[PDB]
RNA sequence: GACAAUGGUAGGAGAGCGUUCUAAGGGCGUUGAAGCAUGAUCGUAAGGACAUGUGGAGCGCUUAGAAGUGAGAAUGCCGGUG
RNA sequence: UAACUUGGGAGUCAGAACAUGGGUGAUAAGGUCCGUGUUCGAAAGGGAAACAGCCCAGACCACCAGCUAAGGUCCCAAAAU
RNA sequence: ACCGAUAGUGAACCAGUACCGUGAGGGAAAGGUGAAAAGCACCCCGGAAGGGGAGUGAAAUAGAACCUGAAACCGUGUGCUUACAAGUAGUCAGAGCCCGUUAAUGGGUGAUGGCGUGCCUUUUGUAGAAUGAACCGGCGAGUUACGAUUUGAUGCAAGGUU
């Protein structure tokens, strides 16, 4: 292990999940939330219970 | 003298130093290959294939085995956020006749 | 740190507009115009690639019912004819030796007639 | 009393055939030959008119 | 940000009857001046290992030295004064190479001295050891004694 | 041979320059310039002065014979603008735009 | 690919004449309409005018089946308000039976470019000879 | 090799392209970098190279890390031109 | 050849026609409310001239190959005057 | 492992200026010649601006908001085509004319033919006569801290951990 040889173990780092990057990603134009709803808003939500 | 030759999926009309363009076939890029489905004869001795004619063959000889020009499938379906974009390179085999039978 | 989006939009764009060319007016001179007819252009080269068969096979039997109709045949009776002889050539081949040749499809017309 | 759609560059430059301007009624002045003037008017550099200064 | 960028407050225009966006200040994100949405903020990044894996990597880190030979140990190091010009030929005599890494039991002055100004070369007292420092080095020369403190504490 | 002369920064606007230089485009000198002194639009006396200057530098520079030459290519090039104001009704302003040309003017002799 | 497709220089455009003596128009006009495409060749190319020529005759003579002479009509419209003129098709046959036989074929032919040259190739005349003999041409049953 | 599957919105999962910076390593560059423009180039895709003109000084490549990480729309904001 | 159990993440709570059994309505509505099934939604393609919902049928890619479905075979417009 | 002139201070420049408002107050835009000024003696056109040659310079295709210099936009020249034709402007087929490539089933144009009602949003459903966008370029939207929960990774293991 130099430091040009460098890599970790299988699956312990992964990559993070950007969202709002375009439709082919599955997480565009609603960034997971649907339409139109009180939980598609930001701050959008209600207590837990 | 013609012959009419099932390869492919499809039937293709030669003659005798013409250059064709199938699909791939596993063979090299300089040897011989030979076709068996035979199926017409034409010229002055006509001979019809039911459904092949017997034995009749036609040598031929390989030039290019190569990928053809890249066409881009663009799906696209509207106000539903749907796409693909896939390229395709559909192989062939380009052949130059010696003989028919 | 910072990131200017440098250099990626024009590539990406630029790409677009040398597929657009030979379009008309602006369409191969902007963008969004371009784009949304190259995907036109794409979904229609799609269904053509489609299209070019049923056609060429509707061009290929109308040859062939004019020729079985010089030879005092229609299509239906003289295919039928060369289904049950038992020949499997195609209407493109076909199409190609009534073209060439007279002689060889009037003997496979005389095949036909003996199958029926 | 308000356009719906831009004019492209065709339709500009199709209209933009007739605006142009013609070649002036000239002529030559026979007093210095060369130095063209206009037709029916007087020379500015002959003073002339049918052969006299003016 | 939205918040901390000198301005704002004012409504540029009215809410209707403009036909113009609606705008509460000249200041947010999609302006030309406006402040900034997330952003970063200042922060560490420094988190912690566990005592038993970070000495663990230190002996991982000397053992694949000692496998790939880039370990060679000197008896020590004596330097009346410091000199840079007779580090290096120690080292040459010693035929290391470029990038090495040089431990000891205490500061030892002189030494670190002859060795300040050369770039390749660093130098460490093996409670100053580091795995940055012996992964960033191709050769590892050490003293007995800061060999043996190495041994005693793991 | 080709000698050319240019104008830059012209106060006139371009649409109104180029209907005087389409009369001018691949003709002689002297036809050139009488179409421009005789023409009442304003244009035509720069278009004038740039041309005498082609002939000028012409017949300095590069040693053509006045005589033999045409007009290869003129044309009239967008410069600058300058942006003002004409205050209409209502607090209301509309621009106004003070446009500028670059007329240029080539002179051979055919060869 | 291994295609024939027709072109200027590969094309003989016949001259084919066709009377129409005890004849009725749609069973006319479609042999016709064939002819003057092309359907009848097997050189047919569809963006091409593979088609032959023909000359109509005796077209005063046609023949309606049932009671179309009176009940049958030809409507069409001047692009003014109330442009309706109508005419039946017996009245047509002897006033105009030329325009009748053009018609009737022209909405048997296709509505493009190319399909108005094939209109173009008629030729429709109620009497019984034509000026068109200058180039020789042949008779055609069916 | 045999056999099968592969329409897809909200959406869940996975493998990736690219951008800016940094560590290490190996490298290019006034015999011409980046950048711009042109091309009939490669890849299953995002996208990568090669040439030529311009240009005149920095820039890639491998592995890994971190993000102000990708825009066609917000009666979006600023500028430019119609 | 699916099912169930545990746990991580969701979205959905505006539905629509057709056919059918029924209410309401006027044994009216492209109406409205329910049960059952299909299609669309989220599904292109072929027929119905055109036409989300009807009939056939579910597109990884290519091919100037062949058999068929509904629907059709005088011409437009492929194929039986 | 901060920005690099639409960023970063509102302010890289005579900026809390210019401008707006009675007033409190609000509040901009605007960077780069070249190594060196050696910053175009001189002749010609012009009333001048501006330009063309000459000469400085490696370079003026660096000549004063003077590094590079995209797009929209404006134009000039020309190869193919277009004045009986009903066009989401393309795609598939395709002759003819013109040229000759990152030389490989070549590039441009396109007589004619078949098929074909833009993108986004929002909707049971939009070609929609429902919304938004004049075009172009830049800017512009799930982030960070602190805890919790689950999954993956690694370390020690009835111990682990500061
Ligand atoms: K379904
Ligand atoms: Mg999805
Ligand atoms: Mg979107
Ligand atoms: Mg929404
Ligand atoms: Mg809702
Ligand atoms: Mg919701
Ligand atoms: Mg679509
Ligand atoms: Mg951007
Ligand atoms: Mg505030
Ligand atoms: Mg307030
Ligand atoms: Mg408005
Ligand atoms: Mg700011
Ligand atoms: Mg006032
Ligand atoms: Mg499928
Ligand atoms: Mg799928
Ligand atoms: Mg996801
Ligand atoms: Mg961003
Ligand atoms: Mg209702
Ligand atoms: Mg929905
Ligand atoms: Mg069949
Ligand atoms: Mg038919
Ligand atoms: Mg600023
Ligand atoms: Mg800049
Ligand atoms: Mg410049
Ligand atoms: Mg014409
Ligand atoms: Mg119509
Ligand atoms: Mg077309
Ligand atoms: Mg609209
Ligand atoms: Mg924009
Ligand atoms: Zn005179």
């Amino acid at each position: 292990m130099k430091l040009h040889e460098l890599k970790p173990a299988e699956g312990s780092r992964k990559e993070r999940n950007r969202v709002g990057r375009g439709v082919a990603t599955g997480n565009g134009k609603t960034s997971g939330r649907g339409h139109k709803g009180q939980k598609a808003r930001s701050g959008g939500g209600v207590r837990p219970g | 003298m013609f012959a009419i030759i099932e390869t492919g999926g499809k039937q293709i009309k030669v003659e005798e130093g013409q250059e064709i363009f199938v699909e791939k076939l596993d063979v090299n890029e300089g040897d011989t290959f030979t076709f068996d489905k035979v199926l017409f004869v034409g010229g002055d001795s006509v001979k019809v294939g039911a459904p092949t004619v017997e034995g009749a063959t036609v040598t031929a000889t390989v030039n290019k085995q190569g990928r053809g020009k890249k066409i881009t499938v663009f799906t696209y379906k509207r106000r539903k956020n749907s796409k693909r974009k896939k390229g395709h390179r559909q192989p062939y085999t380009k052949l130059t006749i010696d003989k028919i039978n | 740190p910072r990131v200017k989006g440098g250099t990626v939009t024009r590539a990406r764009r630029k790409k677009t507009i040398k597929l657009a060319k030979g379009y008309f007016g602006s369409k191969h001179t902007l963008y969004k115009v371009a784009k949304q007819q190259v995907m036109k252009s794409g979904q229609y080269a799609f269904r053509d690639r489609r299209q070019r068969k049923r056609d060429f096979r509707k061009l290929w039997i109308t040859r062939i019912n004019a020729a079985a109709r010089q030879h005092e045949m229609s299509y239906s009776r003289l295919m039928n004819g060369l289904k049950k002889a038992g020949i499997d050539i195609n209407r493109k081949m076909l199409s190609e030796i009534a073209i060439s040749d007279e002689k060889a499809f009037a003997q496979l017309v005389t095949k036909a007639k003996d199958a029926l | 009393a308000v356009p719906k759609r831009r004019t492209s560059k065709t339709r500009k430059n199709k209209r933009r055939t007739h605006f142009k301007i013609s070649v002036p009624g000239m002529t030559e002045c026979p007093n210095c030959g060369r130095e063209y003037k206009l037709s029916h008017r007087v020379c500015k550099n002959c003073g002339s008119y049918n052969g006299e200064e003016v | 940000n939205r918040s901390a960028v000198s301005g704002g407050g004012r409504k540029p225009w009215k809410q209707k009857g403009t036909g113009r966006a609606r705008q509460g200040t000249i200041r947010a994100p999609q302006w030309r001046g406006g402040g900034i949405v997330f952003g970063p903020t200042p922060r560490s990044y420094a988190y912690k290992m566990p005592k038993k894996m970070r000495r663990l990597a230190l002996r991982s880190a000397l053992s694949f030295k000692a496998q790939e030979n880039g370990l060679t140990v000197v008896d020590a190091f004596n330097f009346e004064a410091p000199k840079t010009k007779e580090f290096k030929n120690v080292l040459s005599t010693l035929e290391q190479p470029k990038k090495v890494l040089v431990v000891t039991e205490n500061e030892d002055v002189n030494v670190e001295l002859s060795a300040r100004n050369i770039p390749g070369v660093q130098v460490t007292t093996a409670q100053g050891l580091n795995v940055l420092d012996i992964t960033n080095a191709d050769s590892l020369v050490i003293t007995e004694a800061a060999a043996k403190k190495v041994e005693e504490v793991l | 041979m080709e000698a050319k002369a240019v104008a830059r920064t012209i106060r006139i606007a371009p649409r109104k320059v180029r209907l005087v230089l389409d009369l001018i485009r691949g003709k002689n000198a002297a036809e050139a310039i009488a179409i421009l002194k005789l023409t009442n639009k304003a244009s035509s006396p720069v278009i004038e002065k740039v041309l005498m200057s082609a002939l000028a530098n012409a017949e300095h520079n590069y040693d053509m014979n006045t005589d033999e030459l045409v007009v290869k290519e003129a044309y009239a090039n967008e410069g600058p603008t300058l942006k003002r104001f004409r205050p209409r009704a209502q607090g209301r302003a509309s621009a106004i735009n003070k446009r500028t040309s670059h007329i240029t003017i080539v002179v051979s002799d055919g060869k | 690919r291994q295609t024939f497709m027709a072109n200027e220089s590969n094309i003989e455009r016949k001259w084919y004449v066709i009377d129409a003596e005890g004849q009725t128009l749609g069973r006319l006009s479609s042999e016709v309409a064939s002819i003057l495409r092309g359907k009848n060749k097997v050189t047919y190319t569809p963006h091409v005018d593979t088609g032959d020529y023909v000359i109509v005759i005796n077209a005063s003579k046609i023949e309606f089946t049932g009671n179309k002479e009176t009940d049958k009509v030809y409507y069409r419209h001047s692009n003014h308000p109330g442009g309706i003129k109508s005419i039946t098709a017996g009245e047509l046959r002897r006033t105009n039976p030329e325009r009748l036989i053009e018609n009737s074929i022209k909405g048997m032919l296709p509505s493009t470019r190319l399909g108005e040259k094939q209109g173009k190739k008629l030729f429709v005349y109620g009497g019984a000879e034509h000026p068109h003999a200058a180039q020789q041409p042949e008779n055609y049953e069916l």
